[PDB]
RNA sequence: AGGACCGAACCGACUAAUGUUGAAAAAUUAGCGGAUGACUUGUGGCUGGGGGUGAAAGGCCAAUCAAACCGGGAGAUAGCU
RNA sequence: GCUCGCCGGAAGACCAAGGGUUCCUGUCCAACGUUAAUCGGGGCAGGGUGAGUCGACCCCUAAGGCGAGGCCGAAAGGCGUAGUCGAUGGGAAACAGGUUAAUAUUCCUGUACUUGGUGUUACUGCGAAGGGGGGACGGAGAAGGCUAUGUUGGCCGGGCGACGGUUGUCCCGGUUUAAGCGUGUAGGCUGGUUUUCCAGGCAAAUCCGGAAAAUCAAGGCUGAGGCGUGAUGACGAGGCACUACGGUGCUGAAGCAACAAAUGCCCUGCUUCCAGGAAAAGCCUCUAAGCAUCAGGUAACAUCAAAUCGUACCCCAAACCGACACAGGUGGUCAGGUAGAGAAUACCAAGGCGCUUGAGAGAACUCGGGUGAAGGAACUAGGCAAAAUGGUGCCGUAACUUCGGGAGAAGGCACGCUGAUAUGUAGGUGAGGUCCCUCGCGGAUGGAGCUGAAAUCAGUCGAAGAUACCAGCUGGCUGCAACUGUUUAUUAAAAACACAGCACUGUGCAAACACGAAAGUGGACGUAUACGGUGUGACGCCUGCCCGGUGCCGGAAGGUUAAUU
């Protein structure tokens, strides 16, 4: 059956990846939060 | 000319089609078309703003001159079109200088028809003038609202409107509404009814015609549960409230015209 | 031209292998590890210079290195370019 | 010609049996409906939570829906166990 | 290794997406692998991905995103102009053969092609952010011409048979060759040329559009395939030297024809229909400002350049999505034989597999199947399930009907094989040859050869000839819904939703209405034959009475009545 993750690269840098958060004040703070907790991958790029 | 389908399918029985002979079979005259992508009506917020549109057949768009403010020059007609954005017939006019341009089609215009603007073109179908230079009782469409604006009224298949009397600055017009509206006489107007008056005969047959057209369909509010719908609800079929839009304003008679900036100019509402 | 210090810098190693040894004796062509920069003028002109000899012609891929482990930990060997340098 | 007919691919999901600590958190097998269309499908895009979207079932919105998920107010409050 | 079995519109092959070394080699068997494991997609080490031409990047745009200024908004921000991004679309060019343990249109061999720079030479109006052309487009259908491909014959090589027969009307195998370049054919489209003039193409134009003459009527464009060359080459059944028994090395015959034939190509065509079918650049052409014995353009020749990144491997799957080496899910491409309408189905080819516990036994019972005396729905909530029907041709076919239907109604008959008609017919194809002949990819006339149904008559085997697989059960009465559709992903597919049609009602355009503190945006580049809302739900015959209540619409005398004063 299908399930509900069908990867694709395009779509996820698109939604999640660093330059989309970058680009409005709440992904700059999903980045903030994430240095914060001092996370090894601050994104899906 | 208005033909009925056989009823070959069940989905043919009832259609009737609106088909025209004089309509160009070939393409489009390709300097006069643009692209016009479809909305699904949605807004640049991307939510749906006017329900039941979606899909339908892509459509290029035709540039029409409504203005039709290039005067003096004769055009003859070249050949009549099949428009998909609107319901008249669009015809390609070719001036004396060499430019070619859309029009509306008016009744009875044909291939090799002369038409002129201006306010010393003839009264003749198809001729465009100020409404102070065409005859009180005329048939007119096309009307422009303001002067150089356009026309605006009287554009759809078979419609047309009457210059009732002429006062001073303005005109009094007969609108197909039954409206009787005052507009400035230096407004243009071409003479003659729009063509293509069969095309209210057309019976579209069965739902996919609807659908061919980029209508969606309609859901009742009273299919529906009350979180959709002030209609919605009951065990069975119930009602019990006065009809309304989904947005729950009385839509059986509730009138909803509110523009003081414009009532001046309603000498009598269509009633 | 290109200067001396980047070709210098442009080719790190012979690459010792069976297809290489079978790429010179067949194909006269000498199999290089070069910079992951390096580009086919510079590692054409780098050979001919510091090898003294005469390039037909530079083809050039890069290895992904591979992931490798080191206990319980992971970690990956780094990308590297190679050269199959055809000599004249 | 056709929201035409029979019928594979393709899209569905009417019946039955099996399975029900499954081969599978919805399937398999035998049959079943549509199959040029209001069809189907790839890629990308847009709509965001009292909000969307809905040929309308309160359906669907990441195995979650009569108000998603995550974090926070937060040790809500609990005359109850 | 031999045999057996299974898939073969796949369980083969090639990819995209996704994964990321899983690829190849050596080595190891703790753990992982539902068992053992010497094996592995496992551990460890080493190796492996080669591009001007494939793809990305790149140029160009779609939806859409972002968006200098701007407009708007307590702040955050929203919207949007110029722009700038954004493929799933448009845009230059490479093929065959050989080769690695593992890459190959990338390496090698052979033979090509493209774009750009630079220089030289000859000749020349060049010049854009501007104009025009082009690019550039739908559905369906039909037929012709083809090719891929297959079959058969010929040809060449080999064979003479484990058991009756097999020197033949016998058996087996092979019979392949590209891009490019040249040629210009079946076909498709279009009248051609010159001169003059011009309220159009924001200015200009020699271009495009328009007008008017004259002249010639056959010029142009487009185009599969074929043919030639590429190729005196390559490949090649097999054979012969060596064998690390894995394979290397050498050599090499024929290499034609006929017929059949795509869903591929001509064809972005043609015909037809209505629902009327991207954009922008590359490209072509025109000029502007400007530059002028210069730049720049065109052509030839030479030369240089074409970077960078991807390239292994899996890819209907043990490598992706499903926690698993999971009966699930996953887009594109390729398409052999016999039978067949077929991409169904059966059996096979190429190719790939036997699904990572086995061994016995032959109880109940469960599961999946086969057959069943007599009966035949008595079963049961219900014929649930099962059984049955099932093909083609022909005959024949009721009520009712909106005249289409109902209908494959129902029901019935024929059906294999052999021979003859006819050593193979009707039909298709079409050579030699002979004519005409612009003179060839040409007619015309021939019918050699090839292919080839269908029928009739006669015979003949079986219980049975649509023999398997495959493949409608049928009819009668009636409720509901007109119909095709849609729906509760995962217990409801329906009478529910939708629907064409109908009506009421709003809406005069800065429309009503909707999203939005707003700007705006949708409605619509629409304009009352339009658009929104509501109810009803094809069609037919119709749709009665009630305005007291509650809405809505209209009115405004009078009563009452806010801020305010
Ligand atoms: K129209
Ligand atoms: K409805
Ligand atoms: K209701
Ligand atoms: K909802
Ligand atoms: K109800
Ligand atoms: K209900
Ligand atoms: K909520
Ligand atoms: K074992
Ligand atoms: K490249
Ligand atoms: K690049
Ligand atoms: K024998
Ligand atoms: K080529
Ligand atoms: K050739
Ligand atoms: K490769
Ligand atoms: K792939
Ligand atoms: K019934
Ligand atoms: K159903
Ligand atoms: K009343
Ligand atoms: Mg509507
Ligand atoms: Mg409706
Ligand atoms: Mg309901
Ligand atoms: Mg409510
Ligand atoms: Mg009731
Ligand atoms: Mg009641
Ligand atoms: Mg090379
Ligand atoms: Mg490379
Ligand atoms: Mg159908
Ligand atoms: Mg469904
Ligand atoms: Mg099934
Ligand atoms: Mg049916
Ligand atoms: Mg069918
Ligand atoms: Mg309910
Ligand atoms: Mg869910
Ligand atoms: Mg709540
Ligand atoms: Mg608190
Ligand atoms: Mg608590
Ligand atoms: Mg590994
Ligand atoms: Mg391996
Ligand atoms: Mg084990
Ligand atoms: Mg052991
Ligand atoms: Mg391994
Ligand atoms: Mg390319
Ligand atoms: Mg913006
Ligand atoms: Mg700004
Ligand atoms: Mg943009
Ligand atoms: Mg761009
Ligand atoms: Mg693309
Ligand atoms: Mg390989
Ligand atoms: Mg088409
Ligand atoms: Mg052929
Ligand atoms: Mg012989
Ligand atoms: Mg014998
Ligand atoms: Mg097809
Ligand atoms: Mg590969
Ligand atoms: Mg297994
Ligand atoms: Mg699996
Ligand atoms: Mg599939
Ligand atoms: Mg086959
Ligand atoms: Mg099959
Ligand atoms: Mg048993
Ligand atoms: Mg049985
Ligand atoms: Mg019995
Ligand atoms: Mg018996
Ligand atoms: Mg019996
Ligand atoms: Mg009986
Ligand atoms: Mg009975
Ligand atoms: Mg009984
Ligand atoms: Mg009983
Ligand atoms: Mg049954
Ligand atoms: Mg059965
Ligand atoms: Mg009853
Ligand atoms: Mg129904
Ligand atoms: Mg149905
Ligand atoms: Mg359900
Ligand atoms: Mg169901
Ligand atoms: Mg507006
Ligand atoms: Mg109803």
């Amino acid at each position: 059956m299908k399930r509900t993750f069908q990867p694709s690269v395009l779509k996820r840098n698109r939604s999640h990846g660093f330059r989309a958060r970058m680009a409005t004040k709440n992904g700059r703070q999903v980045l903030a939060r994430r240095r914060a907790k001092g996370r090894a991958r601050l994104t899906v790029s | 000319a208005v033909v009925k389908c056989k009823p070959t399918s069940p989905g043919r029985r009832h259609v009737v089609k609106v088909v025209n002979p004089e309509l160009h079979k070939g393409k489009p005259f390709a300097p006069l078309l643009e692209k016009n992508s479809k909305s699904g009506g949605r807004n640049n917020n991307g939510r749906i703003t006017t329900r039941h549109i979606g899909g339908g057949h892509k459509q290029a768009y035709r540039i029409v001159d409504f203005k039709r403010n290039k005067d003096g020059i004769p055009a003859v007609v070249e050949r009549l079109e099949y428009d998909p954005n609107r319901s008249a017939n669009i015809a390609l006019v070719l001036y004396k200088d060499g430019e070619r341009r859309y029009i509306l089609a008016p009744k009875g215009l044909k291939a090799g028809d002369q038409i002129q603007s201006g306010v010393d073109a003839a009264i003749k179908p198809g001729n465009t003038l100020p409404m102070r230079n065409i005859p009180v009782g005329s048939t007119v469409h096309n009307v422009e609202m303001k002067p150089g604006k356009g026309g605006q009224l009287a554009r759809s298949a078979g419609t047309y409107v009457q210059i009732v009397a002429r006062d001073g600055a303005y005109v009094t017009l007969r609108l197909r509404s039954g409206e009787m509206r005052k507009v400035e006489a230096d407004c243009r107007a071409t003479l003659g009814e729009v063509g293509n008056a069969e095309h209210m005969l057309r019976v579209l047959g069965k739902a996919g015609a609807a659908r061919w057209r980029g209508v969606r369909p309609t859901v009742r509010g009273t299919a529906m549960n009350p979180v959709d719908h002030p209609h919605g609800g009951g065990e069975g079929r119930n009602f019990g409230k006065h009809p309304v839009t989904p947005w729950g304003v009385q839509t059986k008679g509730k009138k909803t015209r509110s523009n003081k900036r414009t009532d001046k100019f309603i000498v009598r509402r269509r009633s | 031209m290109i200067r001396e210090e980047r070709l210098l810098k442009v080719l790190r190693a012979p690459h010792v292998s069976e297809k290489a040894s079978t790429a010179m004796e067949k194909s006269n062509t000498i199999v290089l590890k070069v910079a992951k920069d390096a580009t086919k003028a510079e590692i054409k002109a780098a050979v001919q210079k510091l090898f003294e000899v005469e390039v037909e012609v530079v083809n050039t891929l890069v290895v992904k290195g591979k992931v490798k482990r080191h206990g319980q930990r992971i970690g990956r060997r780094s990308d590297w370019k190679k050269a199959y340098v055809t000599l004249k």
